[PDB]
RNA sequence: AGAACCUUACCAAAUCUUGACAUCCUUUGACAACUCUAGAGAUAGAGCCUUCCCCUUCGGGGGACAAAGUGACAGGUGGUGCAUGGUUGUCGUCAGCUCGUGUCGUGAGAUGUUGGGUUAAGUCCCGCAACGAGCGCAACCCUUAAGCUUAGUUGCCAUCAUUAAGUUGGGCACUCUAAGUUGACUGCCGGUGACAAACCGGAGGAAGGUGGGGAUGACGUCAAAUCAUCAUGCCCCUUAUGAUUUGGGCUACACACGUGCUACAAUGGACAAUACAAAGGGCAGCGAAACCGCGAGGUCAAGCAAAUCCCAUAAAGUUGUUCUCAGUUCGGAUUGUAGUCUGCAACUCGACUACAUGAAGCUGGAAUCGCUAGUAAUCGUAGAUCAGCAUGCUACGGUGAAUACGU
């Protein structure tokens, strides 16, 4: 399950990196930012919200 | 003396170009055109100006530029001497209308979307 | 590879010194995966946890192209009918 | 696709953000401070049934503000509530602040407030078409030039899930100077979950 | 849908030259497909001694088809007039498509026995020309009073 | 090159923001001095972050996102504890990012 | 958008019961660390010391610990995506779909939305028992093509001096950088056309008929996909369908299928010299110079929170020497050895260099896909994910074409 595993990744470990860096509230691993810690879908739709410093979007 | 200068627009470069009165020979940033371009033998092309405005020519030329394959670059002398030749003289300008060579031509790259990678091919379907 | 130098997990060596000065075994339990052979591992009967259950294998005197790491993989026949 | 909330079109335009902080790069000692603002305030909006707070933060402190109907909820009597919001705030946030309460005006023409109020009809098991005859009705007395309101799943607690919309008025949606109010909701009864996609249109106007 | 020409070509003076070498240049490599076909008309000269437009262009007459066909519809097919354009097009598309189909290791030997050859009316771009005017212009009996 | 000088960096996320600000910190400073520099520009560094509009699959339908960051440079010469109080006075709005120096 | 472990859900083994973990009551207490033992770890077995810190008038209050009881409990990657929310594809950016009032019809339904003309567009005019509204296309916004003003460091060096070098004096003319505004709208002329819509051509301008592009996705459809992002109704598990750990596998191998890479060599291969970018990242990270080593790399340390400095030579190309058609100096698979870095440890299963090997293969059958101009074809660069690891993904530019008879 997922439960166990976010105490997985929470606790002091034996070395370094066993680690996975995760997302904060989705307890999704993949896809994931360093930048914010926060998932693939849950960036996008806080993204919509207006609530993390912005625009977002089409300029490129 | 006195010269003109304008400047040089096209396919991802820029090129500042000097235009002194004098028997025409040229250096882009203090070297030859030859000396600056792969092979190449197009180089009349950029003496196109020449043969229909300033007939037959010619001044002598100074120019810094960057940016840009040998091309498009090569492409951006051509505007900044049309120009300067209407800063002489917006006589010359009916020759040139006629024939362009100062419309920086707009085009140049497109973005990518889905489809294509590292070289630009868009994609099959699944047969069979 | 290795960073210079070889070495052993070193709860082997721990062992296997107590095993080996005086008479040795025919028989040992490990997992023996971050350690591999040098010549204080000859002779001794080890047994990699293969997944399953670990096998015994004899360390021969020629085993420095062969290792410890590993002699019975988690394939085990084969998987697939036919054969080499 | 299919469609998209406008509030990611319209903002970088028409909308500023509900956060606001200073990049450096380290977002998310700071965002992440931010993310359990966004929780607690669950247990004022079970009372209050607020629109939106805003986080502007300056370098030493913290000034937030949220949007609701009801002031009384939140102010206690004669203040003596804030102080107590700040002190169950601070005890993890970690950090001062001047929570300084906000009205939102026309008050309750909003959305996430009557998005929010049509579902708690549906939560005591009221029918769910009058709900939205009324939503509209009486919101076309409080002046606007067209709304949408939406809901979906299982209705009259029943068999397969439907869908359907009751809008009136015009309610530009693929244009780009809107200034429009969607929000989103959600509710239990006994079957499944229920959500709404309210939506309004009240005139053009930009934040400069 | 018109044509969006290119200029000239000052090497040696003519334009034909122009539209000839960027069928050359397979994958975008410009100046390989300049220098091989300048060699060209230095080597077309050399041996043979005559000038590169006597070859060049007698030979681009000698393989260049005016009449033609084309197919639809069971399988009848019209015979066409080429337009200019197409005229040169397939001149000079069949000559290198063929140019290729010599087999020689060299870069500019193969054009120069191509274009003195065709100027000589042989090689197997004066071939497709016979074989195109066989089959066209034999059996119009059929298919000529139409467009 | 030597002289005098105070010089200062902004940062925020729009122009117009940013801007009214910058006429802000210009009129203060100069209003306790002069020689200020106007507000000179930079090239507004960005970024992106490409996502599947997806749960699941389908990722050739793809989105993306940016943040775009504009950047301001300011000077001034021949300091005072005034202009000072210029910088350290007025930053209003609070969505830029000043880092006094010298 | 990163599988040695971790992740990982799956398997073997040793292990646990308010449990890995969260809330509640009691009971305390600020919290802890380093070694030994045994053990593969999980763990405990002992030393040792976590120590009422914010507030106390002997109690106490508190964020926060505590081991034990501990009933409520907790947990389930446990099923149903044909019970749901949310989310996303697809028909398709296809140009259409619908509502009110009124009329006809016994009625279902029709009427508008039809016809003529017109458009990329239910775009628009005219005509007409139909009048209006909405959703939709267009615009509305970002980006791009030119110019004007504003501002001049880290950017630029035209006037000059100086210099390895714009490096510094000086300069902001030009380039540029990002902000404000001008412009393109059948809009000006001419013809055609129901005078109208609109079509055609002419000038001007940088840019003419949505100027290129992006974002944007109607009513709905496929009982399409997801209960494994999450949330959740129902149903089920509970001394185990929950839990910890070591090792393992998710990467097997007679075969087929699809996606993509490099090849089948003279536009070619090897060696040497040599010029032109754009965009983006770097703080516990970029790694400059110099030194060692054939090399990956190593020492060493300057500058660097960035227009400053590093990543970072751009490569293709251009000029030269040689090669002269061979399974070849073609190709670059597989295998052995010797080594580099990361990580504990590269055995299943990392990456990398050096030597040697020197495979199949000499343009592809039946069928078949992509693409209308900065496109295809084609060369390299940057980044995310990241202890190490991308032929893939995304963007970035460089060179740069043929054809479009016609429906």
């Amino acid at each position: 399950a997922k439960t166990s595993m976010v105490a997985k990744q929470q606790k002091k470990q034996k070395y370094a990196v066993r680690e996975y860096t995760r997302c904060e509230r989705c307890g999704r691993p993949h896809s994931v930012y360093r930048k914010f810690k926060l998932c693939r879908i849950c960036f996008r739709e806080l993204a919509y919200k207006g609530q993390i410093p912005g625009v977002r979007k089409a300029s490129w | 003396q006195v010269e003109y200068r304008g400047t040089g627009r096209r396919k991802n470069s820029v090129a500042r170009v000097r235009l002194v009165p004098g028997e025409g020979n040229i250096t882009v940033n203090n070297r030859d055109v030859r000396e600056y371009l792969p092979f190449e033998s197009l180089i009349l092309d950029l003496n196109q100006p020449f043969d229909v405005t300033e007939t037959k020519g010619n001044y002598d030329v100074l120019v810094n530029v960057h940016g840009g394959g040998f091309t498009g670059q090569a492409q951006a002398i051509r505007h900044g001497i049309a120009r300067a030749l209407l800063e002489a003289d917006p006589e010359y300008r009916g020759s040139l209308k006629r024939a362009g060579l100062l419309t920086r031509d707009p085009r140049m790259k497109e973005r990518k979307k889905p489809g294509l990678k590292a070289a630009r091919r868009s994609p099959q379907f699944s047969k069979r | 590879s290795i960073k210079k130098g070889p070495f052993v997990d070193e709860h082997l060596m721990k062992k296997v010194e107590a095993q080996e000065g005086s008479e040795k075994k025919q028989v040992i339990k490990t997992w023996s995966r971050r350690s591999t052979i040098f010549p204080n591992f000859i002779g001794h009967t080890f047994a990699v946890y293969d997944g399953r259950k670990h096998v015994p294998v004899y360390v021969t005197e020629d085993m420095v192209g062969h290792k410890l790491g590993e002699f019975a993989p988690t394939r085990t026949f084969k998987g697939h009918v036919a054969d080499d | 696709g299919q469609k998209i909330n406008p509030i990611g079109l319209r903002v970088g335009i028409i909308r500023d953000w509900e956060a606001k902080w200073y990049a450096e790069k380290d977002f998310a000692s700071l965002l992440h401070e931010d993310l359990k603002i966004r929780k607690f305030i669950d247990n004022e909006l079970k009372e209050a049934s607020v629109s939106h707070v805003e986080i502007e933060r300056a370098a030493n402190r913290i000034n937030i503000a949220i949007h609701t109907g009801k002031p009384g909820m939140v102010i206690g009597k004669g203040g003596s509530e804030i102080e107590k919001l700040r002190n169950k705030l601070n005890a993890l946030t970690d950090k001062k602040v001047h929570i300084n309460v906000i009205e939102i005006k026309k008050v309750d023409l909003d959305a996430r407030l009557v998005a929010e109020n049509i579902a708690r009809q549906l939560e005591n098991r009221a029918s769910f078409r009058r709900v939205q005859k009324q939503a509209i009705t009486r919101a076309m007395k409080l002046g606007a030039k067209g709304i949408k309101t939406q809901v979906s799943g299982r209705l009259g607690g029943a068999d397969i899930a439907r869908a359907e919309q009751y809008s009136e008025g015009t309610v530009p949606l693929h244009t780009l100077r809107a200034d429009i109010d969607y929000a989103h909701a959600e509710a239990d009864t006994t079957y499944g979950k229920l959500g709404v996609k309210v939506w309004i249109y009240r005139g053009e106007v930009l934040p400069t | 849908v018109p044509k969006r020409d290119v200029l000239p070509d000052p090497i040696h003076n003519s334009k034909l030259v122009t539209k000839l070498i960027n069928k050359i240049m397979l994958d975008g490599k410009r100046g390989t497909a300049q220098r091989i076909l300048y060699s060209a008309f230095d080597l077309v000269e050399q041996r043979s001694g005559r000038d590169a437009l006597e070859v060049f262009e007698e030979a681009i007459n000698n393989i260049m088809p005016v009449l033609e066909v084309k197919a639809r519809r069971s399988n009848y097919q019209v015979p066409v007039e080429v337009r200019p354009e197409r005229r040169t097009t397939l001149g000079l598309r069949w000559l290198v498509n063929y140019a290729r189909l010599r087999g020689e290791k060299t870069m500019e030997d193969r054009l120069a026995n191509e274009i003195l050859d065709a100027a000589n009316n042989t090689g197997g771009a004066v071939k497709k020309r016979e074989d195109t005017h066989k089959m066209a212009e034999a059996n119009k009996a059929f298919a000529h009073y139409r467009w | 090159m030597a002289k005098q000088k105070i010089r200062i960096r902004l940062k925020a996320y729009d122009h117009r923001v940013i801007d009214q600000s910058a006429e802000k910190i210009v009129e203060t400073a100069k209003r306790s001095g002069a020689d200020v520099s106007g507000p000179i520009p930079l090239p507004t560094e960005k970024s992106v972050y490409t996502i599947i509009r997806a749960v699941h699959m389908y990722k050739d339908s793809r989105e993306q996102f940016e943040q775009r960051t504009h950047k301001r440079l300011i000077d001034i010469v021949n300091p005072t504890p005034k202009t000072v109080d210029a910088l350290m006075g007025l930053n209003l709005p609070s969505g830029v990012d000043i880092e006094i120096k010298l």
